[PDB]
């Protein structure tokens, strides 16, 4: 997953670094996810999502 | 032999018919051929709230094509100015330069864009006609009257917070005076842009272009201009002793008004408008075949809340003059042949 | 006066006048659905339809089949008028509207 | 909530 | 892809106007078929999104734990009275409109908020 | 996927479309570049005119098959089971076969759909459907014509007037 | 250009079984003729109940003084005597015509199944009085209830 | 990182209540109560600060 892969920038020169920019911390999570601090590096964003047969584009697994 | 002119009825399990029954050869005797002057006796517009940002009319007697068309040009068809160009000179703040360009094209600015005029393709320059520029330029520095404290405001702390207040406009031509000095300006002064720390600096331009919410959301006046039908909510049975409150505990809590008639309760239907269909009465198994909700057929509520561009009546009318100006374009063009 | 921005007319199979399917270019559903909606009240036209040529482009398809007599591009352009009429009237309408509900709040 | 008293 | 397994391809951007608004304004940002579930089984999505949206609608923040919730105290039923208790319906749908006719579908859909993850693997680099 | 579930909902016995849903519904499949479209007469003509939606999928298909070529016959069966649809114990009637008049049984005469409700077992991967049919008698680009024109029918009805979710009160 | 008139009375509203949405299945039987009707009629649109009876025409033709229908539907038609005796009125294509099983008896009985779109129509009966039917034949099913 | 500018469901502009927020958070105000206090009414908007992580607090910690 494109996440937020750590804090120090300017000092790490890896080869590839993929970073996002605004990341969410999940309103249902397990409660292990907040004995190991997870959000201090968050992974994702919260999404209204309706299931729904709308548009004819989002059929076999495409969204 | 029973006829229902005006509700979309609706059960659980689905909806009855997606029909209306106001169209031309569409009953006998019911037949339609437009009559202008039945819409015209037919309409009227109601308003409900009119705070800032806000408005809720109703418009009873239009169609769903109308009123989508409505929706949908308010959404993505009414012009606003917002920053489509960023020249930065310095930037040595955490936020990076296309990241600060995009939180600068989200802000919203106060400008009204029918002062203003689309930039030609490949205008690059731009001129007092159609553009606007901005400047943001602000350093951190420690203040030097502060004791041994660790609050970010009172040390560390000159603009350690850049604000949409500390853009200022530049005007780029005989735009000072037409805009007196307050009327261009950002719409909110307390939008947090970045965060600075001692010895970073921003500093750049912005270019306010015009254009139309279709093509980029950053250009979009409302925050939502959706609208619903008129609810309708019928009570078949009188519903009475502690059976009313139920009822009247399955529904937004305005609607079913329980009254006290005689000794005993009556539950009676006060306000329909305040429902929002959450269908909890056909979970109750004694009182889904008590009651009968469904919509009004023609009958709208709209809710139009801009950003602070315009005015939502403003917002309204300009709406209503984009469909007007599509219908006269395409008109003209036929004229042409 | 825009060459293709607007309007393109193909005449169906045998050109019949009574059969036109006009392109309108940078139209999505708003006006499509709206001019269809005003050109089904037309008891001389037996079948109008729209439709979005593809989501890439910017262009709808209407197909007017009109009856016998009349050429089907008067039923387009009538169609187009009484729309603009009506919003006119709405315009109207909500604009006396808003002003009364404004002197009714800033009096009281 | 309720059109203009 | 989603915290369940049901990873896809972005294969459209929607236009803001062509999308169902819901009757309280609202209008979704993603939209995803209902039929990755009957065969894939991916029953936690559909009481994700319940609890996603009854945490954004009561501010609270609810727990995912394994095994916390039985047949008797039903997750379903939990996140449903949270629903039913903010409003709306029991079982999370919502009815919405059609952004391009403009009629209100004949069946009322399910909606919610769901944590989406973004993939490493893009068409770019491939 | 959704084009079976699509008009399997929409060729079920009760259905019923108003002149401009119909059209709009029959065009939008179409999206006909060539000659006038041949329209139906409604089912029901008087208390208030309305079209089936199995004549929707009929004058869909009497467009598609080439003009110089006549609509097909066909007489097969549905996936769905006539069983299916049996809410209520069922009853005895002397005189009746249930099955000769049920939505298991596909009818397509000269090109209009008088019976049946066209799932999986046709515009599907099955083999003697209606559009395996059409592939036999007209070829393999009009079958390919009519799987074209009927998804893009199939996708308008559930965008325009009707909508597909799995919620979880199905499950429940 | 009646090709059957009878006055039945509903016996049975929905036997098989089977349910749809806005249609309903009625089992009726003819008076004075002892024929039977299977009608699939839309409800919603025109409510029907047990013990109910009505007036039942078939016909070729609304316009009841000989011109034969064009196949076009117009709502703008001119011509306004069509039958609006009626309060229903459907408009199907029979689609099978099948002798009575019986063998070795008269069993001249015929049932004619009309289909309206989707709704299905079953008439059974002597077939002296059924003769005007043929296979893929346009007809007009007009009702009117008493 | 920092709080977006506007909600990205229904644009509405939320990236000034940050502040807010949390100075009705410090006063005590639970999270329900405060996003009404803001005018934060449908719930695509209530997720956009109730789920937000300020990680330019922690990025806004080493070396200039
Ligand atoms: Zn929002």
């Amino acid at each position: 997953t494109m996440g937020f892969p750590l804090l120090t920038y300017q000092d790490r020169s890896d080869n590839k670094l993929y970073r996002l920019q605004t990341p969410q911390s999940p309103l249902v999570r397990p409660s292990m996810y907040d004995y190991y601090d997870m959000d201090n590096y968050p992974i994702g964003t919260n999404a209204i999502v309706a299931v729904i047969s709308y548009t004819g584009y989002d059929m076999e697994d495409a969204m | 032999v029973e006829e229902m002119r005006s509700r979309v009825v609706l059960g659980e399990f689905g909806v009855r018919n997606v029909h209306t029954t106001d169209f031309p050869g569409n009953y006998s005797g019911y037949d339609d051929a437009w009559d202008q002057d039945r819409f015209e006796k037919n309409f009227r517009v109601d308003v409900v709230h009119m705070d800032e940002n806000s408005l809720e009319f109703d418009m009873v007697g239009i169609d769903a094509a109308i009123a989508n068309a409505f929706r949908r040009i308010l959404l993505a068809e009414v012009p606003t100015m917002a920053v489509e160009k960023v020249l930065v000179y310095n930037n040595t703040s955490i936020v990076q330069d296309e990241i600060l360009a995009h939180r600068l094209g989200l802000i919203p600015i106060h400008a009204d864009p029918r002062l203003f005029e689309y930039r030609n393709q490949g205008d690059e320059e731009g001129t007092e006609i159609d553009t606007l520029q901005f400047r943001l330029q602000v350093r951190c520095t420690r203040n030097p009257h502060a004791a041994k404290d660790s609050s970010d405001p009172n040390e560390l702390y000159v603009n350690h917070k850049v604000y949409t207040r500390h853009m200022t406009w530049i005007p780029l031509g005989n735009q000072a005076d037409l805009f007196p000095e307050g009327t261009i300006r950002p719409v909110h002064d307390d939008i947090l842009i970045a965060q600075l720390r001692p010895g970073q600096e921003i500093d750049l331009l912005m270019h306010c272009v015009k254009g139309i919410g279709k093509d980029h959301a950053k250009f979009s006046p409302v925050a939502t201009a959706s609208y619903r039908l008129l609810p309708d909510i019928t009570l078949l049975e009188p519903v009475e002793g502690e059976a009313a409150e139920e009822l009247s505990r399955c529904f937004s809590p305005g609607v079913i008004e329980v009254q006290e008639v005689q000794g005993k309760k009556v539950a009676r239907v006060a306000n329909p408008r305040l429902d929002t269909f959450s269908r909890e009465i056909f979970r109750n198994e004694k009182l889904k075949k008590v009651v009968r909700l469904a919509r009004v057929r023609d009958h709208y509520i709209f809710s139009v809340e801009s950003t602070g561009v315009l005015p939502p009546d403003v917002l309204v009318s300009e709406a209503i003059k984009v469909l007007m100006g599509k219908c006269r374009r395409f008109l003209d063009e036929l004229d042409a042949v | 006066g825009e060459r293709k921005t607007a309007l393109e007319m193909v005449q169906a199979a045998g050109t019949d006048r009574h059969c036109v399917t006009f392109v309108l270019h940078e139209e999505d559903h708003t006006l499509g659905n709206s001019l269809r909606y005003m050109i089904m009240k037309n008891p001389e036209v037996e079948f109008c339809g729209y439709t979005t040529t593809h989501p890439s482009e910017s262009k709808i398809n209407l197909r007017i089949q009109t009856r016998g007599t009349l050429p089907a591009v008067e039923p387009f352009q009538r169609g187009l008028n009484e729309l603009m009429n009506v919003c006119q009237h709405v315009l109207d309408k909500f604009e006396a509207s808003i002003k009364d509900y404004k002197d009714q709040k800033a009096s009281r | 909530g309720n059109p203009p008293v | 892809a989603s915290r369940h397994g049901q990873k896809g391809i972005l294969s459209r951007l929607w236009p803001a106007e062509d999308m169902p608004f819901t009757e309280s304004g609202m209008v979704p940002d993603i939209l995803f078929n209902p039929h990755g579930f009957p065969s894939r089984m991916t029953i936690g999505m559909l009481i994700e999104s319940m609890a996603g949206k009854s945490a954004a609608l009561h501010g609270l923040c609810h727990d995912a734990t394994p095994f916390i919730f039985s047949e008797e105290n039903s997750a379903l039923e939990y996140f449903g009275e949270m629903l039913k208790a903010a409003g709306y319906n029991f079982y999370g749908t919502e009815r919405l409109y059609s952004g391009i006719s403009g009629l209100e579908l004949e069946a009322d859909i399910f909606i919610g908020v769901v944590y989406y993850q973004r993939l490493r693997h893009m068409v770019s680099d491939k | 996927q959704d084009h079976m579930v699509s008009g399997a909902s929409m060729t079920t016995r009760g259905c019923f479309f108003t002149r401009e849903h119909y059209m709009e519904l029959v065009y939008r499949g179409l999206t006909d570049k060539v000659g006038r479209v041949k329209l139906l007469s409604p089912s029901i003509l008087k208390p208030f005119p309305l079209w089936t939606g199995k004549q929707v999928v009929s004058t869909l298909l009497i467009n598609i098959i080439p003009e110089d070529h006549i609509p097909l016959n066909l007489s097969g069966k549905a996936k769905i089971t006539g069983k299916a649809w049996v809410k209520e114990t069922p009853r005895s009637v002397p005189g009746f076969n249930p099955d000769s008049m049920c939505e298991s049984q596909v009818i397509i005469r000269e090109g209009e759909l008088l019976c049946g409700v066209l799932d999986k077992a046709h515009y599907g991967s099955s083999a003697y459907g209606l559009v395996h049919c059409c592939y036999e008698i007209y070829g393999g680009e009009t079958s390919g014509k009519v799987l074209t024109c009927l998804a893009r029918l199939f996708t308008a009805y559930l965008q325009l007037y009707r909508g597909f979710t799995l919620g979880v009160e199905d499950i429940l | 250009g009646i090709l059957f008139e009878d006055i039945f009375d509903v016996k049975d509203i929905d036997p098989e079984g089977k349910k749809f949405d806005r249609v309903s299945r009625l089992h009726c039987e003819s008076e004075s003729f002892k024929m039977d009707l299977i009608l699939d009629v839309n409800i919603q649109i025109y409510p029907v109940d047990l013990g109910d009876k009505f007036r039942l025409v078939i016909a070729s033709t609304l316009y009841e003084d000989g011109t034969l229908d064009d196949g076009e539907y117009n709502p703008t038609d001119d011509r306004p005597s069509r039958a609006d005796q009626f309060e229903y009125v459907m408009y199907g294509k029979v689609y099978r015509i099948e002798g009575d099983e019986t063998s070795t008896e008269a069993a001249t009985r015929l049932s004619a199944y009309v289909s309206y779109g989707g709704l299905l129509m079953r008439l059974q009966g002597d077939a002296n009085n059924l003769h005007g039917f043929e296979v893929d034949s346009r007809v007009y099913l007009l009702m009117k209830k008493l | 990182m920092i709080i977006p500018v506007r909600c990205f469901t229904c644009g509405k502009i939320v990236g000034n209540k940050w502040e807010a927020y949390l100075g009705l958070l410090q006063a005590e105000y639970t999270e329900g109560d405060a996003l009404d206090a803001l005018g934060l009414k449908r719930y695509c908007c209530r997720r956009m600060l109730l789920a937000h992580v300020d990680l330019i607090e922690k990025l806004l910690n080493y070396a200039p």
